[PDB]
């Protein structure tokens, strides 16, 4: 574990990867919209319970 | 969703939060798959070398 | 059209993007498997007709 060293170039590559992924603003799938609603409900319920 | 399908911007039901959360969920799925591939391939050789 | 010039960095960025996309080898969706079968059938039929 002490000698473990993750790739340094992975961080730079992933930064662009998720940047382009999050840049989209169109939901073409009806089920994706429903899934986002369910995901929001679970997150909201956890915060509400706290 | 039906209102959003027609780009009803004038409609007051501007579900901006739902779109933003959907983007986060989609980003998480891509990130999980990308990390899984990197774990299965990139770091296995380094683990073997250190061992 | 003559003065048009596409971004030079897009080619390098996309090369990595599709490389990682094609590196996956797991189909977690049943409908994706069916869609690939239909896509293969259409491509095969076009080549078969020729």
């Amino acid at each position: 574990i002490k000698r473990h060293k993750w790739n340094d170039f992975a961080e730079d590559s992933l930064r662009v990867i998720q940047h382009n992924a999050l840049e989209d603003r169109s939901i073409s799938d009806k089920q994706q919209w429903d899934a986002a609603i369910y995901f929001m409900e679970e997150a909201l319920q956890a915060r509400l319970k706290d | 969703f039906y209102y959003y399908q027609r780009h009803f911007v004038d409609s007051e039901l501007e579900c901006n939060d739902v779109v933003l959360f959907w983007r986060i969920q989609r980003m998480l799925a891509i990130t999980a798959n990308t990390l899984r591939q990197q774990l299965t391939n990139t770091e296995v050789r380094r683990l073997e070398k250190n061992v």
